[PDB]
């Protein structure tokens, strides 16, 4: 879709080293905008993008109340989950939750999300209908019963269709100069001999936003997907992202190879070759 | 049940000797979230290294960016030292200008 | 803005 908002909650037990830590972060697309950490000297919701700073005292107080209350709720939930799996009080465990809304280019709700994991494994998820649950196992069935009694799915549907979208659209307007500006990649191809008969061609994309990008190598106009090494897209630290794709080619055959780049910020997709 | 970190070490801007820049170590794809990351200059831990707020990917694995301002030179070697529960001993990944 | 605190697990 065109735009999304997500909150990501992590709660981590640590027997013998205090009560479980709770962290929350909020993103619009690939831009983080708020954080909360229960381990902080003074735990409070803090801004992480300039466009959120304009929100009033009440916004920040409300966020901080919510996250302080979640810190306590999540400690109880970790105790409960330990019991659901007959686990000892000695091990460290993690609950993760992600939720939010996706908008299409017209700004309408494409779909809503609410997903949880326990120790990195899917545990319970709200189905795409925003009405029913998918529980991974007999432990998650207990959570499901609780959430049905508490009308959690109804509460989420109302948020995801309503406040989530409203606030997302507000943030997109307030941060429009960054959130709605796609920065195209700066691109180039480098060449590195590996032997007398082969060299690495590496196609670079730098300084792009958002992170979504396609980098492919073709030989004779044909995608070389199995032979291409593609590093994970990585943050530059200034909001932008970096990526490269590499192929090892026979020396003298370099011109049979083309790197193809697609990104939202480009007028048109690029076709690049090594230029000695 | 546990996932070992992927590690990339790189600069924010193209490296030019004598020009200030930022040194980055991106750790990703790990679980659980506890992780130790230091940036080294000639084998020695740099102070005032900062990091991003803990978040996670669609597959539930965690990611963090560690970073510090630096000025690359011809001679100075930079690296990133990572420790995680999945690792027997700390993993040290050297900065390579072309990676 | 986050949703209000929901029931525990």
């Amino acid at each position: 879709g065109s735009h999304s908002m997500r909150y990501f909650y992590t709660a981590m037990s640590r027997p013998g080293r205090g009560e479980p830590r709770f962290i929350a972060v909020g993103y619009v697309d690939d831009t983080q905008f708020v954080r909360f950490d229960s381990d902080a000297a003074s735990p409070r919701t803090e801004p992480r993008a300039p466009w959120i700073e304009q929100e009033g005292p009440e916004y920040w107080d409300r966020n901080t109340q919510i996250f302080k209350t979640n810190t306590q709720t999540y400690r109880e939930s970790l105790r409960n989950l330990r019991g659901y799996y007959n686990q000892s009080e000695a091990g460290s465990h993690i609950i993760q939750r992600m939720y939010g809304c996706d908008l299409g280019p017209d700004g309408r709700l494409l779909r809503g999300h609410d997903q949880s994991a326990y120790d990195g494994k899917d545990y319970i998820a709200l189905n795409e209908d925003l009405s029913s649950w998918t529980a991974a196992d007999t432990a998650a069935q207990i959570t499901q019963r609780k959430w049905e009694a508490a009308r959690v799915a109804e509460q989420l549907r109302a948020y995801l269709e309503g406040l989530c979208v409203e606030w997302l659209r507000r943030y997109l307007e307030n941060g429009k100069e960054t959130l709605q500006r796609a920065d195209p990649p700066k691109t180039h191809v480098t060449h590195h001999p590996v032997s007398d008969h082969e060299a690495t061609l590496r196609c670079w994309a730098l300084g792009f936003y958002p992170a979504e990008i396609t980098l492919t190598w073709q030989r004779d106009g044909e995608d070389q997907t199995q032979d291409t090494e593609l590093v994970e897209t990585r943050p530059a630290g200034d909001r932008t992202f970096q990526k490269w794709a590499a192929v090892v080619v026979p020396s003298g055959e370099e011109q049979r190879y083309t790197c193809h780049v697609q990104h939202e910020g480009l007028p048109k997709p690029l076709t690049l070759r090594w230029e000695p | 049940i546990q996932r070992t970190p992927k590690i990339q070490v790189y600069s924010r801007h193209p490296a030019e000797n004598g020009k200030s820049n930022f040194l980055n170590c991106y750790v990703s794809g790990f679980h659980p979230s506890d992780i130790e990351v230091d940036l080294l200059k000639n084998g020695e831990r740099i102070e005032k290294v900062e990091h991003s707020d803990l978040s996670f990917s669609k597959d539930w694995s965690f990611y963090l960016l560690y970073y510090t301002e630096f000025t690359p030179t011809e001679k100075d070697e930079y690296a990133c030292r990572v420790n995680h529960v999945t690792l027997s001993q700390p993993k040290i990944v050297k900065w390579d200008r072309d990676m | 803005k986050p949703i209000v605190v929901l029931h525990g697990y």
